[PDB]
């Protein structure tokens, strides 16, 4: 989601609706990359509550 | 009534109607003599005997070339592969230079169709005293799978019917 | 894109610039199509300016993909095939042994692919380095690199 | 009629044609879904026995 | 052609792979359902067509 | 940077918190989850050419 | 039909030729080795795993730009049928009727 | 026409018509007896059958052999004619004598 957001914001920076530099939908398969979120706490559990 | 084919003439894998043999032993002999005489000059032209004299010859490629020229079917591709570089199977594997009817590649085993051993003339009438052709006068009596190791052949035939 | 190509050289360590799929031939391609030929030309002149660990593998494998059915090359395993997309060669563990060792590419069965492999191995741009900044009074934040 | 009448596109290449035609079908999950059904069937038969 | 990631990963559960005896038993049961009905086997031939 | 020497091509970048004289839970940094060295970025070959 | 010699070559020449054509130029089977047995199982029975069987022969295409050729088994079949019909239509017991 | 491949294009034009009526041997699989006659526009594509006339067998395929003989024998021969004057105009032609 943040990758897609950066892709969107690059177009706004470059003045054009479409983008030439894309941080999303590149050829490389990254199904394992992870970003920090509030779903997990510091001890390996889950922040459901 | 029939003839037996030796090494260079082996590899006739198509129907006899395509070849158009005369059907009489003398006329057939003259026709084949003329055809081989024509082919020999081309083989000389690409490979002069002054330079290439003791270089080994791929028997598979020789048979395929003879059968292709006699069947009027794309002989010029096999001529660069006439000489052996490392090994027959290794040099013939993966090339795709000739038709799949002559030889085929299945991984690391080479499958080569078996040509006719006997050829019957018009006088063959299934007589009581006629020679037994042993079903070798047909185009598709058997197939040969060539490989360097027997274990690889067994592994291949594990899945092949 | 051209300016970000130069910008990414400094930040190779956190971002690697690759070529988008749409720049490749649309459907694997073939050398029977003028559009595919021009796409390969553009790819060849655009690839070296990327901070990608394996650019030459993609460069060679694109032509290998286009030239399927006209000339073949030896494959290491039966799982893979010459006609596999060049976008999947994004990892060093997928470098073909035929590309590693040119002697395996038979000149009779690949006069053009062997020439392309030789060209890639001979004339690919060589990396270099340049001295920048001042270490004595400003220090240096260089890691895996002399300061 | 099918044997006596049949033509290709004016100039086609099999590699590209098949790389276009076969790709849509190799994105589903029915083939992977049927194996679980097979497992449940082979489990239920032995449980019944 | 398909691509797979090459990196450290979070463990995933995909129980799809099964043995051969289960496949053979399921095939036998499928042949059983078909019987000699001929109204069950027409739609599959239509589908491959 | 290396041209063709595949034996020294970088494939992973990570950050560790623990000292070298201890053994504990292996907590790989998120920077190692990319297939490439880092975040994938896409360009336009047409624009570059 | 099993033993071709029972058909008289002088009283039933055309039918003898038809039987000979059936015996010689009929299609013969082959195999194609489908699928993968590693992830998916081998659900085929009475046959070795990872293989089809076909009523006709199979020769893999060497090129990707297909162009017409008549070096084909199903084309030889049609040609033989046409030659049989030509032999039927030029026969002393059948030619004068047309 | 000034195209240096008309002699081979004529032979291929005739050959492509009678495909399966008579066949001749033709180099690679890609350039074949059924390949469009307009694709032979370069010297590298000239078939060996058209080069060496003896490859065409005069028994099954006499028509193609006769046509190749006619092409090799009766094709027009190049010639020349003097033109212009170099005394005041000069000769602007090159790759040929003035």
């Amino acid at each position: 989601d943040e990758a897609d957001d950066a892709t969107k914001k690059q177009a706004k920076d470059t003045e054009k609706a479409k983008a030439q530099v894309t941080y999303s939908d590149t050829g490389i398969n990254n199904a394992n990359e992870l970003s920090r979120s509030g779903n997990v706490d510091n001890e390996g559990g889950s922040n459901q509550k | 009534v029939a003839v037996q084919l030796f090494r260079p003439l082996q590899g006739l894998v198509f129907d006899t109607q395509l070849y158009g043999f005369p059907g009489t032993f003398s006329q057939w002999e003259q026709f084949m003599k003329e055809k081989l005489r024509v082919l020999k000059y081309e083989v000389l032209r690409i490979y002069p005997i002054s330079t290439y004299n003791h270089d080994r010859v791929n028997v598979f490629v020789a048979n395929a070339l003879v059968g292709a020229f006699l069947s009027n079917q794309a002989f010029y591709d096999l001529l660069p592969l006439l000489i052996v570089n490392d090994t027959m199977i290794s040099d013939l594997l993966g090339t795709g230079a000739a038709l799949s009817q002559f030889f085929q590649s299945h991984g690391e085993v080479l499958e080569v169709a078996a040509g006719r051993k006997y050829l019957q003339m018009n006088n063959y009438s299934n007589d009581d005293d006629d020679p037994p052709l042993f079903a070798k006068d047909l185009s598709d009596y058997a197939k040969a799978f060539y490989s360097d190791t027997y274990e690889v052949l067994d592994r291949f035939f594990w899945t092949h019917d | 894109s051209f300016r970000v190509a130069l910008a990414g050289w400094l930040y190779n360590g956190v971002v690697t610039t690759v070529i988008d799929d749409s720049s490749y031939p649309k459907d694997g391609g073939s050398v029977t199509s003028l559009e595919n030929l021009w796409d390969f030309f553009i790819l060849a002149l655009a690839l070296p300016l990327t901070t990608d660990p394996c650019a030459p593998v993609k460069a060679f494998m694109t032509l290998a993909n286009m030239m399927v059915g006209f000339e073949t090359i030896p494959m290491d395993n039966q799982i893979y095939t010459q006609s596999r997309r060049a976008s999947a060669f994004s990892t060093p563990h997928t470098w073909p042994r035929c590309f590693m060792n040119i002697q395996l590419i038979s000149p009779i069965d690949a006069p053009i692919l062997r020439q392309w492999a030789e060209i890639i191995h001979r004339y690919w741009p060589n990396p270099s380095q340049i001295r920048y900044g001042t270490p004595n009074v400003f220090g240096s934040a260089n890691l895996f690199t002399p300061p | 009629v099918a044997l006596l009448s049949g033509k290709y596109p004016p100039d086609l290449v099999t590699n590209v044609w098949y790389a276009d035609a076969i790709y849509p079908m190799y994105a589903d999950t029915e083939v992977f879904s049927n194996l679980q059904r097979d497992v449940i069937t082979c489990e239920a038969v032995q449980t019944l026995v | 052609t398909v691509t797979s990631p090459y990196a450290p990963s979070v463990n995933r559960l995909m129980p799809y792979r099964i043995s051969n005896a289960e496949r053979q038993i399921s095939q036998i049961i499928r042949v059983m359902n078909i019987g000699n009905n001929a109204t069950v086997i027409q739609p599959v031939l239509q589908d491959i067509s | 940077y290396v041209r063709l020497d595949r034996d020294r091509v970088p494939t992973m970048v990570g950050v560790t918190r623990q000292s070298r004289d201890t053994i504990t839970q292996p907590a790989l940094s998120l920077s190692t989850t990319n297939t490439t060295v880092g975040v994938p970025l896409a360009l336009d070959a047409r624009a570059i050419t | 039909f099993m033993n071709i010699q029972l058909i008289s070559p002088i009283d039933a020449p055309i039918l003898r030729q038809w039987a000979e054509i059936i015996h010689r130029y009929w299609p013969n089977p082959s195999q194609i080795r489908y699928g993968t047995p590693n992830v998916f199982g081998s659900a085929n029975l009475f046959t070795p795993p990872e293989v089809l069987l076909l009523p006709i022969d199979h020769q893999p295409a060497n090129v990707t730009t297909p162009t017409l050729d008549f070096t084909n088994e199903l084309t030889n079949w049609r040609a033989r049928v046409c030659e049989l019909m030509k032999n039927l239509v030029d026969n002393q017991r059948y030619q004068p009727g047309w």
